[PDB]
């Protein structure tokens, strides 16, 4: 049932914040933590939210970084009465874009502490179900802290799952240029125990916000927000009833064929900026799902070729219309499975609509979709940053920082090798015998 | 990472870092009393970088061996707001001897100057760096600077170290032991502190010369220029801002390697004292007359070597996309003089408070390996001496060894060559 | 993890069944009083009885290893084991499904039983068995039962008559069971009680009780079996069966040509007083000597104020000329630094470890070693183990590496006991540790070379046990020093 939320670094925290207050306006519930009477009424939502007995619904989530500056605005904006402070943890030096700050020097003294406020919500749960993890893949907390704590819930909680949103750099919103180091030292501590890795190509979501929503420089807020809608459409299996409402546990049995592969590639649909007049049909949106443009890590997959293709669904969608929808996509498109899948589609349907922010950039729509498709075309990604790491690597270049901060150079040759298994693993899935 | 010290070391020192307490004091709305009289928040919003509360005072700490210009800082505009307890000043002066500050009577006050360091550090919710400056050419700020700077370096070496250097020059003072001075000053920055803003003299005297059309240059002249470009370099640390936010951020972006920490700063536009300059450049303009020589505060020019890493700092209402389209085109249109294998290696920063005067303003630092030009300059003015042999008894005679001015020489020798080193590396 | 055997989660258990079966492979033969698990047999009766199929066969292939581990005097306790460990290998090992899980079962009672004096007490405890509804059970145990007869025997079997009774009991109902192999089963078992005896005796007590198809078949039985009527010999044996210098030269004195003109010289403000003072008693006093006077002279008065300049003083330079003249002194005088004269320049010199200074580091150093020649570890030891936790990252590394030099020429006096093995992994090892994991490189740089100028001394496999803590790129520096290092 219950279900963990954990959000490292600035990017896990501001993107928790632009999530959960897009779970409270889907499930009705106020900044105070207050929800009219039910006047039963199918109250699936307790997934992600616990229980005061004075009829208040806080969050199952922490809050963490190794700076105080970002969650004391959480601590102070509208949501400062949402979250117990127990769960907003911080320290005072933050690791400056340095992995091993965040997982060797800096982040171990705060490791215990962020530990126990999670065995507190562990124990207020009647079943857990596993953690989501919210983080960077540029900073050193959101890098280094990040993969210590993963290490350290595979050992505590060995037997729950844990899924992880992490945002791939991109240089138009760049704060550092060792970005490409943490990135492979995250991904290469991290790999043995993520369940499943949810990327999320900042160049994606700048790009979308510049052509679909007319930004010319989106900020922060902007990326933030659109994001937390795709998050929303992956954990709505989990917050919400349906009987064609196929939970999500259920689509990573699909999406993930072998361990090292569990880089699914989500592609949201539609995404109109609220100016003019508008209403998308299934086929529509189910056709936009396929175009590289609406992915949010850029790829082609038609260079690639597929192990599973899932369809997530919310709005006023008919499954007759879905079938039909697909059925032409799948003889009018270019869908390449590998020989050894059974290249059916999974669809789940949940006809509660897509909400938004009110007076937000995106407009409401009938009917939205999600598709988490495990391509080998995701590869490209690991490619574009492998080689910017290579580049500098050759030349040692900002390795003293790290050197200098608890981590033997080796370490760096290690999660290189890893990466270049990554992605000969990639390669090697996509052929056929 | 949130609270800075401030120290300055000699008379350049002392000079320069008054004259910056009065730019930033403005700017945050302080007046000499420490009272706030300033419009916007986003001048509290990082003041305790800089300040302390009161009943706000700096967190500067004033060292010299001679007390001449303890008093001329006292006597000064905002001379009255820097703690009395914090001035640590000497009997006798060093005679612009580096082996005088370092070794003899610098030594035997530095004590008195940890002890205030200590006092400061001790009530700093999380100590960020330090910040010195000084001049490498003279006695104090460079004998007892450099051993403030190793101090440090052993009692907190978990706190970043910047430095303020100044370059030497005979087209101002014309004390020849400068570059023997410069070079045993080099000797340490290169080795103790992780960043080092290269203010070069003569680069500040052709600019009041050949650019602010002044005949003779005075010392107020060049303190201006530096007072500028001091608070362009230092405007990300104090308002609230994304990109190199404290100063070990900074660091780990713009030092790839870390004896190649000797940054090139530049700024625009170049005003004159009190003139008239109203009209705000476009931000074209502000690009284009960043990244040339004639603006640099290093006697370098970038053609001659390729930047490492660059962070551009632009300040004043403007266009931010306007922005990025100039500082992308001067990349890709001179992309042979940007470093390949460090991708992204320039970042843009904006900040919408300008300087109180202008409008649009905009600051550059840069790790060239064009700065070895520089080093070269002075190398080659330390040998010609040295060759003679030249008031050496200066420095055996505090006791230091002609050894030492021979490993000096040599390990800047190599930092010049390792600068080339990196010039000449390539992708493929 | 040792109560975790018993933990909620599988994973958990199996883990601990796999850590039991590598403990009694890798452990004592005279064993731990870890290994406590003869004296509480309900341990192992309760992992055999594992709700998780996969996890209780790791704990009876453990089991099994520790119970030919027990194969060592004196655990005559094997009484004990049968009762409260056999009961639990019939009923849910030999009744498993699992072909491996039942063979190691079986495997089981077949040492179970060797560590007995006879069968009987082992025969009595899986005949209720017998009778069970479970025929895979029965027909599973019978074969067991006829493979315990086959290679043990009746031997030194208390009363054979009440055993053979007791066994041959059942043999009717069992050979007319329902299930076709628990028939054929008793068929086999048959047969071994044939080979044992004649055929005349279970033709009086049993055969004639049996289907004529049936004993037609153990008819067909007896003529293929080749060996004489009862076996010359037991296939097994039980456990008791298988047991039944050039330094003559004449002391000089210095301590008068101490001039008037000094303790209120080295005791001034000017810094070229307190230098010159300290080198014109070292180029004039103290070069122009080899061999000073061990007797009827107190240097201590001399030394602590070479201390009080080393740790205190300003002037650097004074620093150096100062530390020269205690390597000068300790030098010069061979087995004089007892307690006081070596403790009282000791610290001093270790807190003055901070200078970077090269000439500097080198004075302070070489006295460093100079005191260490005269005086091992006296205070050394444990005062320089103090100062590599100290918290300048300088008198760090520089102590550490002076500990790598008294390591180096440790020679000791013998044979064993030294005051460096009883503080090697207590104190010493951990503060090796702190540089090895320190934040620097050059730092852990020297904990490499000083672990690994460790190993040298003591054998490598005595310091595995901290090492595996350790990273395993953080073990390829160490042992990278390990081939550079000797002595
Ligand atoms: N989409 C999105 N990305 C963000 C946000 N904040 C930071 N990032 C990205 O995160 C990367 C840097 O990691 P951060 O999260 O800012 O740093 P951190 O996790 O706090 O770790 P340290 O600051 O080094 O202690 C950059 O590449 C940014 O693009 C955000 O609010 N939204
Ligand atoms: N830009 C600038 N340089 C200065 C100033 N005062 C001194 N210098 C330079 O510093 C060098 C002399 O060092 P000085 O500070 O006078 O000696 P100190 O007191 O021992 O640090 C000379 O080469 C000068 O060019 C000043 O006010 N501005
Ligand atoms: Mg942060
Ligand atoms: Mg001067």
């Amino acid at each position: 049932r219950e279900c963990i939320s954990i959000h490292v670094g600035q990017a896990g925290v501001q993107i928790g914040n632009a999530c959960w207050e897009l779970y409270c306006l889907e499930h009705g519930i106020q900044p105070d933590g207050q929800m009219p009477s039910d006047k039963g009424g199918g109250d699936s939502f307790n997934t992600f939210f616990s229980e005061t007995g004075a009829g208040k619904h806080v969050p199952r989530a922490v809050f963490v970084d190794l700076e105080p500056t970002v969650i004391d605005e959480v601590r102070t904006g509208t949501y400062r009465q949402l979250f117990h402070p127990e769960q907003l943890i911080t320290g005072k030096e933050d690791a400056a874009n340095n992995y091993a700050r965040g997982h060797y020097t800096i982040g171990k003294e705060i490791i215990d502490l962020v530990l126990d406020r999670i065995r507190k919500l562990a124990d207020q749960c009647t079943g857990l179900q596993g953690f989501s993890v919210f983080h960077s893949f540029g900073g050193g907390t959101g890098s280094g802290f990040t993969s210590l704590l993963m290490e350290r819930l595979s050992v505590d909680y060995g037997k729950k799952s844990k899924l992880e949103f992490s945002i791939y750099p991109a240089p138009q919103v760049s704060t550092a240029v060792v970005e490409p180091y943490n990135s492979i030292l995250t991904t290469h501590t991290t790999l043995e125990h993520s369940d499943c890795a949810f990327m999320v190509d900042n160049e994606a979501i700048y790009d979308i916000c510049r052509r679909n929503l007319d930004i010319e420089r989106p900020t922060y807020t902007n990326l933030n927000r659109l994001i937390g809608q795709i998050v929303s459409s992956i954990t709505a299996s989990l917050r919400f009833d349906g009987a064609l409402n196929v939970d999500l546990t259920e689509f990573q049995t699909n999406l993930v064929p072998y361990p090292r592969a569990h880089f699914p590639l989500a592609t949201y649909a539609p995404v109109i900026s609220a100016e003019k007049a508008y209403q998308l049909s299934v086929a529509e949106i189910t056709n936009a799902c396929f175009e590289p443009a609406n992915q949010m890590v850029k790829c082609d997959p038609r260079h690639g070729k597929y192990m599973a293709c899932c369809l997530l669904y919310r709005g006023d969608v008919v499954p007759k219309d879905v079938n039909a929808a697909i059925a032409t996509i799948k003889t009018k498109r270019t869908i390449q499975f590998v020989d050894w899948c059974p290249t059916g589609f999974k669809v789940g349907i949940n006809y509660e609509p897509p909400t938004v922010v009110p007076g937000g950039d995106l407009a409401k729509v009938q009917r939205a979709v999600c598709m988490l498709s495990n391509t080998t075309a995701i590869a490209e990604a690991w490619a574009r940053l492998d080689h910017k790491f290579d580049l500098m690597y050759a030349k040692r270049a900002f390795v003293h920082w790290y050197v200098g901060e608890g981590m033997e150079e080796g370490e760096f040759s290690e999660a290189r090798e890893d990466m270049a298994a990554l992605e000969k693993d990639y390669e090697e899935v996509g052929v056929d015998s | 990472m949130r609270e800075i010290v401030h120290i300055q070391a000699g008379q350049c020192g002392n000079q320069i870092g008054a004259k910056f307490w009065e730019v930033i004091s403005d700017e945050h709305g302080i007046d000499p009393t420490g009272s706030y009289h300033g419009d916007s928040d986003l001048q509290l919003e990082r003041i305790n970088v800089y300040y302390n509360e009161a009943a706000y005072v700096p967190r500067a700490i004033l060292v010299d061996l001679e007390p001449g210009t303890m008093d001329s800082v006292r006597s000064g505009p905002f001379g009255q707001i820097f703690r009395p307890d914090n001035f640590v000043f000497g009997q006798s002066g060093a005679g612009n001897n580096w082996a005088k500050g370092h070794y003899t009577e610098g030594a035997e006050l530095v004590d008195s100057v940890l002890d205030v360091v200590r006092k400061e550090s001790e009530s700093c919710d999380c100590l960020q760096g330090f910040q010195l400056t000084h001049s490498l050419g003279g006695g104090t700020g460079s004998g007892m600077g450099t051993l403030l700077i190793s101090k440090i370096r052993e009692e907190y070496p978990d706190r970043i170290m910047n430095t303020f250097s100044v370059v030497p020059s005979p087209k101002v003072s014309d004390t020849v032991v400068e570059p023997y001075n410069a070079t045993l000053s080099v000797h340490q920055l290169v080795e103790n502190t992780d960043e080092t803003y290269c203010i070069d003299n003569e680069a500040l005297y052709d600019i009041c010369f050949r650019t602010l059309k002044l005949t003779t240059p005075t010392y107020g002249d060049l303190n201006h220029l530096v007072s500028a470009t001091m608070s362009g370099v230092t405007t990300c640390l104090r308002f609230p801002g994304q990109l190199n936010a404290d100063l070990r951020k900074l660091a780990v972006n713009m030092v790839p390697f870390p004896r190649l920490h000797f940054f090139m700063p530049g700024f625009a536009p170049l005003t004159s004292r009190g003139s008239q300059q109203y009209r705000a450049l476009t931000v074209p303009e502000l690009t284009q007359q960043m990244f040339d020589a004639k603006n640099m505060m290093a006697a370098c020019d970038p053609r001659h070597g390729r930047y490492l890493t660059v962070a551009a700092v632009f300040r004043g209402r403007m266009s931010m996309k306007e922005v990025d389209e100039q500082m992308l085109n001067v990349q890709n249109k001179n992309s042979s003089y940007f470093v390949e294998w460090i991708p992204n290696n320039v970042k843009t920063a904006v900040c919408d408070i300008p300087p109180r005067g202008l409008k649009m303003s905009a600051t550059f630092i840069g790790n060239s390996t064009a700065i070895q030009e520089l080093f070269k300059r002075i190398s080659e003015q330390f040998t010609a001496m040295f060759r003679r042999k030249a008031f050496l008894h200066w420095y055996t005679g505090e006791g230091m060894d002609e050894m030492e001015f021979t490993e000096a020489e040599s390990n800047m020798n190599d930092l010049v060559s390792e600068y080339q080193q990196y010039q000449d590396a390539t992708a493929d | 993890l040792e109560q975790r055997a018993s933990h909620k989660v599988w994973k958990a258990r199996l883990n601990a069944y796999q850590e039991l079966n590598n403990l009694f492979t890798k452990s004592s033969v005279i064993p731990n009083d870890v290994a406590n698990y003869w004296l509480d047999p309900e341990l192992f009766a309760s992992y055999i009885v594992d709700s998780n199929v996969v996890a209780q066969e790791n704990a009876i292939i453990a089991l099994h290893t520790l119970l030919e581990y027990i194969s060592q005097v004196p655990n005559v306790s094997t009484s004990k084991l049968r009762l409260q460990w056999i009961p639990p290998l019939v009923e849910k090992g030999l009744s498993s499904s699992r072909a491996a899980t039942k063979a190691k079962a079986t495997d089981c009672i077949m040492l179970l039983t060797q560590s007995d004096t006879s069968i009987q007490q082992t025969v009595n405890l899986m005949l209720p068995s017998l009778s069970n509804k479970l025929p895979r059970l029965v027909s599973s145990c019978v074969k067991c039962l006829a493979t315990i007869i086959e290679e043990f025997g009746f031997i030194n079997v208390s009363d054979i008559n009440i055993l053979l009774s007791e066994i041959l009991e059942p043999l009717p109902k069992l050979s007319s069971h329902a299930d076709r192999n628990v028939r054929s089963e008793t068929m086999n078992l048959i047969l071994q009680i044939y080979k044992w005896f004649g055929k005349e005796l279970l033709q009086e007590l049993l055969l004639e009780k049996l289907k004529p198809i049936q004993q037609r078949d153990l008819s067909r039985m007896f003529e293929k079996y080749e060996g004489t009527i009862p076996p010359k010999q037991q296939p097994r044996l039980f456990q008791w069966q298988k047991e039944q210098p050039f330094e003559l030269l004449p002391p000089s004195v210095i301590l008068d040509k101490f001039p008037a003109d000094f303790q209120t010289r080295i005791s001034s403000t000017k810094w070229k007083d307190r230098v010159e003072a300290l080198e014109e008693i070292h180029n004039n006093v103290l070069k122009p000597v080899k061999k000073l006077a061990h007797k009827n002279q107190d240097y201590s008065d001399y030394l602590r104020v070479l201390a009080n300049v080393i740790q205190k003083d300003a002037n650097v330079q004074a620093v150096t000329i100062a530390a020269n003249s205690v390597q000068l002194l300790c030098n010069s005088l061979r087995s004089n630094f007892t307690r006081s004269y070596g403790a009282i320049v000791l610290v001093p010199l270790l807190e003055r470890t901070k200078e970077k200074k090269p000439s500097v580091n080198e004075a302070i150093c070489s006295a460093l070693d100079a005191v260490a020649t005269y005086c091992g570890f006296d205070d050394c030891l444990e005062e320089t183990l103090n100062y590599m936790k100290h918290k300048t990252p300088q008198v760090r590394i520089e102590c550490t590496k002076f500990l790598t030099r008294m390591l180096q020429g440790w020679k000791s006096d013998g044979p064993l006991q030294n005051q460096l093995l009883f503080k090697l992994l207590p104190e010493v090892t951990t503060a090796v540790l702190k540089i090895v994991n320190d934040t620097q490189p050059t730092t852990r740089n020297t904990g490499f070379e000083c672990f690994a100028t460790l190993m040298k001394l003591v054998g490598e496999r005595e310091l595995a046990d901290p090492l595996e803590k350790l990273d395993n790129l953080k073990k390829k520096k160490i042992y990278e020093y390990y081939e550079k290092v000797e002595v």
